[PDB]
RNA sequence: CGGUCUCCUCGACUAGACGUCGCUUGUCCACGGACGAAAUGCAGCUAAGGGAAGUCGGCAAACUGGCCGUGCACCUUUGGAAGAUACGGUGGCUCCAGAGGCCAUGGCUCGUGUGGAACUGUUGCUGUGCAGGGGAAUCUGACUGUUUAAUUGAAACCCA
RNA sequence: CACCAUGUUCAA
RNA sequence: CCGUCGUUGCUACCGAUGGUGGCUGGAUAGAGUCAUCAGGAGGUUGUGGAGGGCAUCCCAGCCGAAAUUGGACGAUGUCCAGCCACUAGAGGAAGCAAAAGUCGUAACAAGGUUGCUGUAGGUGAACCUGCAGCAGGAUCAUU
RNA sequence: AUCCACUGCAGCGAAGGCGUUCUGCAAGUGCACGUCCGUCGAUCAAGAAUGAGAGUUCGGGGAGCAAAGAUGAUCAGACACCG
RNA sequence: GGGCUGCAGGUCUGCUGGGUGGCCGGUUUGUUGUUUCUCUGGCCAGCUGUGUUGGGCUGCAACGGCUGGUACGUCCCUGCGCCCACCGAUGGUGAGGCUCCUGCCAAAAGUCU
RNA sequence: AAUCUGGUUGAUCCUGCCAGCAGUCAUAUGCUUUGUUCAAGGGCUAAGCCAUGCACGUCUCAGCGCAAACGGAGUGACAGUGGAUCUGUGAAUGGCUCCUUACAUCAGCAGUCAUCUACGUGAUAGAGUGUGCUCGGUCCACCUGCAAGGACCCCAUUGGACAUCCACCAAAACCUUGUGGCUAAUACACGUUCGACCCAGUCAGCCAUGCAACACUCGGCAUCACCGGUGGUGGCGGAUGUAUGCCCAGCUGAUACGAAGACCAGCGGCCGCAAGGCCAGUGUUGGUUGACUCAGGCUGGCCCUGGCCGCAGUGCUGGUGGAUUUCGUGCAUGCGCAUGCCCCACUUGAUCGCAAGAGCUUCUGACCUAUCAGCUUGACUGUGGUGUAUCGGACCACAGUGGCCUUGACGGGUAACGGAGAAUCAGGGUUCGAUUCCGGAGAGGGAGCCUGAGAGACGGCUACCACUACCAAGGUGGGCAGCAGGCACGCAAAUUGCCCCAUGCAAAGACAGUCUGUGAGGCAGCGACGAACAGUA
């Protein structure tokens, strides 16, 4: 789906070089066909996707395959619409108390946030995200788990 | 001057932002090197920055270090001409070098190099040691050898012209230095050369 | 046009400083040195306003410039060398010898004390990494560098180095039970030993103390200060109420005590 | 030099049965010649500085002019006004994209039909012929159509 | 069940 | 007790025709600077040679100003558009206020034609009339 | 054109409103019930559908009544009540 | 859920309409009298002891002065104390670990029955 | 103090407002005003305009002293003081103001694993270095260079300027300026042996021993061909001993769950005289984090005689002061022979932290307005680059069609700088907050810059605009929303004061000999803003 990219640049992976003799075992990952690949495991609380473990898309963005560091917030909202490529409205219906009349309001929040290529998900499924340094305009957390 | 900041940028929304300050030196740019490949002389002006640190704009370069990333060698290498860039064909015509563009290099070192190291003459030319034998034939014997069919084919022309990619950016550290092009990226950018040879 | 800022204004300075809001505009603001501007005392304020050697700016800037006020065993002639926790202060020339230290109002008070006790001093390891050259070192609490520690000498453990040399002489590990010192927070100046760290990744841990009667109160874990292996074994000699914290009730029924029993002369 | 019925109708530029030039066809026939050819005239052009001060009256001439892109106000019978007003561009060359068809994803044909870029020139390109000046009101006839062949084309007649 | 309009200003 | 009408004053509205100030957007020209392309006034070191160290020349090198080309940032002028704010106006038309001006008596009683509502027409002014409704009516009530 | 009397502390309709007889057309409420569904509901800015009479539009109709108008009285006036 | 062994009151049981004071619990305040105990400085027996002066501290103690003079067991209710129902885990390594047990058979008696 | 009272009527009870009553660290004003102590004070309007003066300079023993400027004193390089000057460093802080600005600023929270850093502080630091050598520089060799070959030299420390000064001066001036001659450095340029040693690695050679007739070759012939050479294992070694930053590429930066055999090579060890069999021994590579491509480390980045690079950088100064005894053997040991020692500070610079800051970023939280309902087209995402200190449509090229919105988008308004706070306040709340502390913005309006660690600086420069000052008409200038002060504008707001005594800040700088500066700040003057305590008996 979004494992596609575009055919004028070889996307590769940036820790990884495909044309070494002698490479090691290092990245041969315990499920795949002997295709390497660099992830890490972002480490608070959260495991990393066998799909993306085990892939083959390329994603700079990805909070596991990428140099991108989940630090900062983390937010919990639902996926509006996947109406953007490899990026998604997230919003955060939330109630804010007014003191005064001593009620609530209804609040909500859109994020646009990046979904890795690792993650299944349909519109209206629960999203964990955490935030990343700025990767666009308004990108600046990415998906780290999707809740059905 | 040139900013690198987003108080003209309009809202996320598309609301308009009332600029109340004006231009800080800490949010500036600062214009394109463009970097040209020109044969011969290299142009590079250091740049003073932040903290007084130096950027390097390459103006006119000429070439630069090369390497063999499964043979880890990094030649001075001499680049001939921008084949390829990602997305824009104004840069290839006029030959600008920026990073991740893809270049022809000279070739004649990795070359050789290659029969300095292994004793392998990949061209017929167109005192002997026992210790240099010996250690080249060592090197042969050794478990990952074996020269690619995608290498060797360029390597055994007698004007190499071998497919390198510009890893630096010349307009940040005055260098044009790269690797070259090794199996499935070799092919991806080969097939693209072939596409618009024949288109 | 805007650079660092020089100036540090009478009301914006750290209350821990009993500064006088009227006696002034400006109160001397701590150099970037080894402690943190909020967790330091300028020489000045230990010079002019504690021991009241020198009576006003001009006087601090003599005594001190005349290089005889000794911090952490080497000159400091800068009037605003920000002196901060577990330092030692020497003046040769009036005998005196302090160590810089936190009572249980969470004030700076110089704890007089004796001959080994200035010799060395004690220093928390806050940062443990490897500089060129494969070269591992740990960097304390006040700034220094220690180019070579012990292997097994983890990140929130304290150090005895000698103020003279100026390497590491002990070192004290911050597992349960260990003697402890709180140096920042509603806690500060409360001595109590280590009952239980409560981990909380990608935040502040928390760290569980009873005081030494019986009390049991609560830090951040770098907010915490390990001195000494248990109860029984502090590292360092240690103030008047040893660190535990009375009730509001005790301390006013005290004052008032001690009030009294002075007017009675 | 007026008028008078129908048929055929090439090439280039172009939207073209406009306009300009050319092959085929036809023609050089209109009373001529000298003299740079007065004044005046009828025609074609220009004109500094000013810009309707000329005149009953901007009459006459001039300005504008094709196409592409952006865009367009009052008022309105909601249809218009509108090409409103206005702004920018337009050449030459070298490229980059971009649509289709046939034989069998290769051979061949293949946008005179569009967009972008680089270079270029004494800033200049609808380079010639051709080719709206525009805006704001009052009176009036709703409109379109009609009209005194040979002084009045109108506000007249007609219309729904 | 013809027609029957009006009453200067403050003060009470 | 209501409405024309008369007097004086104040407030806002409509009004051909305008005026001023501000903001934003577009177009056009474009100061200065930054970057680039050039340039080399001038200053200053060396090459051995032949004159026995002197502008001897040659050949070179280094720094380097003005000027040149040009990308950007962009002041500012002019035009255009939109918007807003303030403001002049012949005339028209309202509202309000001010002891004792005029014409009526519409309302308050069945107010002398019960009153009122919606709409439409007429009229010096209140108002009158039609249609339908209402009682807040002058009827809580008659095979 | 309109459906007297019957015609009411009567009924129906969300309201406006609805009255001769036979008849076509679809509908509603209530009641009865060991029928079904299983929360599918309440109120509602925006939105939508009905909405007396007056008024307007196009085509007919016109008895009666009746704005405007005419007109005779009444009146000080009376393009007011009354005819 | 049954319950109730077990503290106070309530279910129960019989009462109380006497007028002052000092003494004693406790030290309650200005006093003395210790010195438990660090600390202070030398001397003295080759920095440890040993008595000591100075203030610290109170194991406290009196002196005037003192003020302070409802009950057992029984039916259950909470604070607890119990018996009686039915069907988050696991795996490694250390820590500059702790605790307990720890050579052979086993009388009688002991336990599960 | 959980509070009411007067007003509609002939009287009554309500609704409802008006008015009263009270307050304000709100402003203005009228009359009146004795003392002591505190205290706001050109904010509202004109972020309008400014005459004059001052507000930023700085020197120690410790960067440069041949000024006779003052001066002790003698064969002396400089005694000392010392204006000046160059150099360093500061002028980016402070002070003022609130025009702008409506998720903007700001408050609290958080991130930088996306960054920069002068002063401060704790550590650090070994560059004759493009090939093994020729090759740090000269002196010889050999043959399209060599594999082991030599004699010296470097180490008592460089160069050239321009200042102050003298002299001639252009100009009406200008905080405008030319020229000639000396003369300094911690200025500028330039230079670096002994600051290493060893090891890795690179080149070359040699040894011991072993299967084998397979491959590729050196040697003889125009691909059919006949004899040597290299291979495996275990070692030794002659040449050098590639220091570090930036840049590019490759490698590393582990594991924390678990069972046994055969065989063929080699390598050990065991039984072994050996043959041969065999498996009992068996020590001779990993930091941080919650997480990393991070820290750190390794490797490559000179080639075949010119060519190419020249990978830019880093040398604890070719520095300064005070002190003073610098022998290599002085001490000693064992008997001069061999070994451990033989000034202290300051300071230019480089690296790593820390500290102190900054930039950017996160989450939540702001007023009125629908007589503002649709807004946006770099607009929203992506890939590849650029630029930046760094992330980012921040910018660009190519792709896509997104993004926000009645949970109020977009627009408009400002009796909008934000907050800490202020006034009331039973409770709930209402109103305000130009103003001292923090943050932001600005310096007449704009914009562009240089220097520097830091500025889009304005008591810096450049330009345009609006006003404006001097003039000898050619030219030169200006920036009080710093402190006093003036004109305007208004209902409406102070002295053209003294001083660094206190509080601080800055600097090359403790204090004094020998005046550091500071309109920051303090103290005074004016001051019925506003507070507290007394008198007028």
């Amino acid at each position: 789906t979004e494992v596609e990219l575009d055919d004028n640049a070889f996307h590769k992976q940036d820790n990884i070089f495909l044309a070494a003799k002698n490479p090691s075992s290092k990245w041969v990952a315990p499920g795949s066909k002997g295709r390497r690949r660099w992830w890490k495991k972002i480490g608070l609380g959260f495991k990393t996707p066998k799909a993306a473990i085990l892939g083959t898309y390329i994603d700079h963005k990805c909070p596991f395959t990428s140099k991108v560091s989940i630090r900062g917030r983390i937010l919990r909202g639902i996926i509006i619409r996947h109406k953007m490529f490899r990026t998604v409205v997230v919003r955060r219906n939330y109630l804010h108390y007014q003191k005064k009349y001593k009620r609530y309001e209804k609040r909500h929040k859109n994020w646009s946030v990046h979904i890795s290529p690792a993650f299944d998900f349909s519109i209206g499924d629960e999203v964990v995200f955490g935030q990343c340094r700025p990767l666009s305009k308004t990108v600046t957390f990415n998906v780290l788990q999707v809740v059905p | 001057g040139i900013t690198r900041w987003d108080l003209h940028k309009k809202r996320a929304t598309g609301g308009k932002r009332h600029i109340h300050r004006k231009k800080r030196k800490f949010e500036l740019g600062r214009p394109p090197a463009a970097t040209k490949l020109v044969h011969g002389e290299r142009r590079v002006r250091r740049v003073r920055t932040r903290g007084g640190n130096r950027k390097w704009r390459a103006l006119r370069l000429s070439g630069g270090i090369f390497s063999w990333g499964s043979e880890n060698t990094a030649k001075h290498c001499r680049i001939l001409d921008v084949v390829y860039n990602a997305t824009n064909n104004e840069l290839v015509r006029t030959k600008t070098l920026v990073k991740g563009c893809i270049v022809q290099i000279d070739g004649t070192p990795f070359r050789n190099w290659y029969y300095k190291w292994y004793g392998i003459r990949l061209c017929n030319p167109k005192r002997v040691y026992k210790n240099h034998l010996r250690k080249t034939h060592l090197r042969r014997k050794q478990k990952g050898f074996g020269l690619e069919e995608g290498l060797q084919a360029q390597l055994a022309v007698p004007v190499c012209k071998i497919l390198a990619r510009i890893s630096s950016r010349p307009g940040q550290d005055g260098r044009a230095n790269g690797y070259i092009l090794e199996g499935k990226e070799l092919e991806f950018y080969q097939k693209k050369l072939d596409k618009k040879k024949h288109k | 046009a805007r650079g660092p800022k020089k100036h540090l204004k009478r009301l914006a300075a750290p209350k821990h400083w009993m500064m006088d809001k009227l006696g002034g505009i400006f109160a001397p603001k701590p150099r970037a040195g080894p402690h943190k501007s909020q967790q330091c005392l300028p020489l000045i304020l230990i010079v002019r306003n504690r021991l009241k050697y020198a009576l006003n700016y001009r006087e601090a800037h003599m005594i001190l410039k005349q290089r005889y006020v000794k911090v952490d065993g080497k000159v400091r002639t800068d009037i605003k060398f920000p002196a901060g926790f577990m330092d030692v202060i020497e003046i040769p020339k009036t005998g005196d010898k302090f160590r810089v230290l936190y009572d249980t109002k969470g004030r700076f008070i110089l704890h007089k004390i004796k001959g080994e006790e200035v010799d060395f001093k004690l220093c928390k390891v806050v940062k443990k990494g490897t500089a060129k050259k494969e070269t591992p070192y740990v960097v304390t609490h006040d700034g220094r560098t220690l180019r070579f520690p012990d292997p097994n000498l983890k990140k929130n453990d304290t150090v005895v180095i000698d103020l003279k040399t100026g390497k590491i002489k002990e070192w004290v590990r911050f597992k349960v039970g260990c003697l402890l010192m709180v140096t920042s927070g509603a806690n500060t100046g409360r001595v109590g030993e280590l009952v239980n760290r409560e981990r909380h990744p990608g935040s502040f841990d928390i760290i569980h103390l009873k005081d030494a009667a019986d009390n049991k109160f609560a830090t951040r874990a770098d907010n915490v200060f390990v001195i000494g292996s248990s109860i029984y074994h502090p590292l360092v000699s240690l103030p008047k109420l040893k660190g535990v914290k009375l009730s509001i009730v005790e301390d006013r029924e005290k004052k008032l005590a001690h009030n009294s029993k002075k007017q009675k002369q």
